[PDB]
């Protein structure tokens, strides 16, 4: 199933469930880009992650999801499994976000398949990223971790650097990050995490502006220089001048903002 | 490489027409003529194997011989004079330029800027003078950021600068890895004073002819949070 940037009644969100829930079959659930619908989706979460069935991609993204929906998300938990790439990306929670996450990070004890997952943004999550390390660093099979829309500070980032001590995952390839508050002790405060991560494939480390430091630029260059991949990275807001541009390497493509 | 002894000191004045710093630093006083000409003549020997290198035609195959032959050497650079040579040098030849101990950069061009701040590495001690500065300019700043960055350590010698004045703690907030710094009469205000002893990072510290006579809020009144200070 595919829906992308279909307008809905804010009524039918209730039916669409009721037809799903003798699809049994359904492998991917793709539901992105929604408007104002608000209420019905905490529906769609009460039918699906019920009466088990072998979805395995469930993309709900930019749909405005309540967190109230996603508790019942970890409530059921516990079922479908296999699933493995839960999303909910591109989402905001106004309040309850952070608890709603909570509980989402004790839970998933019996989801060994789960890999590139995505996290909600609420108000304020960053006091629960300490708590996600609780269980990331069991899972040698997350190839991709994406924490977007909120602002990350050097306390955070070293953190982190916690994570990124590391206990290898040896199958991480991409990491997300749409804006922060980032200086250069810190930018810097986490490097040394990419020779254990040579295989970086690509990463965004977005900010809404900063000029990098020119010990940035240098680093930063020679870093990504000597991975494997750096396949189409993005380094969006950044003020790099010509002569920066011109240090830095020939990348698959690189976008600045 | 395998020659290590000086020899003869007699002489060898052709090199860097600027044999006094053309009225600049290294002055009256502590000149030391001897060490003076040891340095002009440790200059030439290194630019000698940079010319034998360039003729070489052996860019990568002799990496070894031309990297012992530079280790524990310096290398001066006029700022206003710049051989296309020198960037051939340093890009084509890693792991052996840097293997000087030491830099000596006078004075911006940006080509000044482009062989500096480049990609093939952090140089360990860079040693930076200002002579010709009756006014820093925004972009003279922003050069001098790009060359101050690129480097492990830093050593800057300013002097009879005007346009210093009021600007040297904007300067100096560019790059905290200087430690040595000295200002040879060129007029300061009491906010570069406090900029300079509010820095713990500083072992050497050199005051010339500077006669405010009331720096409260400076080295007269403390001076005693350079901790680091031996000099």
């Amino acid at each position: 199933l595919i829906m992308d940037n279909i307008k809905m009644n804010e009524e039918d969100a209730i039916k669409l469930a009721e037809g799903l829930k003798n699809l049994k079959k359904m492998c991917l659930f793709h539901l992105t880009h929604l408007s104002d619908i608000g209420e019905g989706m905490d529906y769609i979460v009460k039918s699906l992650s019920s009466e088990p069935c072998d979805l395995e991609e469930i993309q709900l993204v930019s749909c405005c999801l309540s967190a109230n929906a996603v508790k019942i998300l970890a409530q059921n938990l516990h079922n479908l499994v296999k699933l493995s790439i839960l999303d909910l990306s591109e989402n905001y929670l106004e309040k309850d976000g952070n608890e709603a996450l909570h509980e989402l990070i004790d839970r998933m004890n019996v989801l060994e398949q789960l890999t590139a997952l995505m996290l909600p943004w609420g108000c304020d999550v960053q006091g629960s990223l300490s708590s996600l390390l609780k269980h990331l660093e069991e899972v040698p099979q997350l190839v991709k971790l994406g924490l977007k829309n909120w602002r990350l500070t050097d306390t955070e980032i070293r953190i982190l650097g916690a994570f990124f001590g590391k206990n290898p995952l040896k199958n991480f390839q991409q990491l997300n990050l749409a804006g922060n508050r980032v200086s250069s002790d810190g930018w810097l405060a986490f490097m040394g995490v990419f020779e254990n991560l040579k295989q970086l494939v690509f990463f965004d480390f977005s900010t809404k502006e900063f000029l990098p430091d020119p010990a940035l630029v240098r680093k930063l260059s020679q870093v990504l220089s000597k991975l494997t991949f750096l396949q189409e990275a993005r380094l969006v807001g950044w003020q790099f001048d010509d002569d920066d541009l011109s240090v830095i390497t020939g990348a698959f493509k690189l976008v600045t903002a | 490489a395998a020659v290590y002894q000086h020899g003869c000191l007699l002489g060898l004045s052709i090199a860097k027409r600027p044999l006094w710093r053309q009225e600049s630093l290294q002055s009256v006083k502590n000149t030391t003529e001897q060490e003076i000409l040891k340095a002009i003549n440790i200059n030439s020997f290194v630019e000698c194997g940079i010319h034998l290198y360039q003729e070489s035609t052996s860019k990568s195959a002799l990496s070894q011989e031309f990297e012992a032959f530079f280790q524990g050497k310096s290398l001066y650079i006029n700022s206003g004079n710049i051989p296309d040579y020198l960037f051939d040098f340093f890009e084509h030849l890693p792991n052996c330029a840097s293997a000087l101990d030491f830099i000596k950069l006078d004075f911006i061009p940006s080509r000044a800027v482009s062989l500096f701040f480049n990609w093939k590495q952090e140089f360990r001690t860079l040693e930076v003078t200002l002579r010709d500065f009756s006014k820093l300019n925004k972009q003279d700043i922003r050069y001098l950021g790009k060359i101050f960055s690129s480097a492990t350590s830093l050593r800057l010698q300013i002097k009879r600068c005007a346009g210093v004045a009021g600007s040297l703690s904007l300067v100096l907030s560019t790059c905290k890895n200087i430690y040595s710094l000295m200002v040879e009469a060129s007029p300061l205000t009491i906010e570069d004073e406090r900029h300079i002893t509010s820095v713990t990072n500083l072992k050497t510290l050199s005051i010339h002819d500077l006669q405010n006579q009331r720096l409260p809020g400076g080295l007269t009144d403390s001076l005693g949070n350079l901790k680091n200070l031996t000099k």
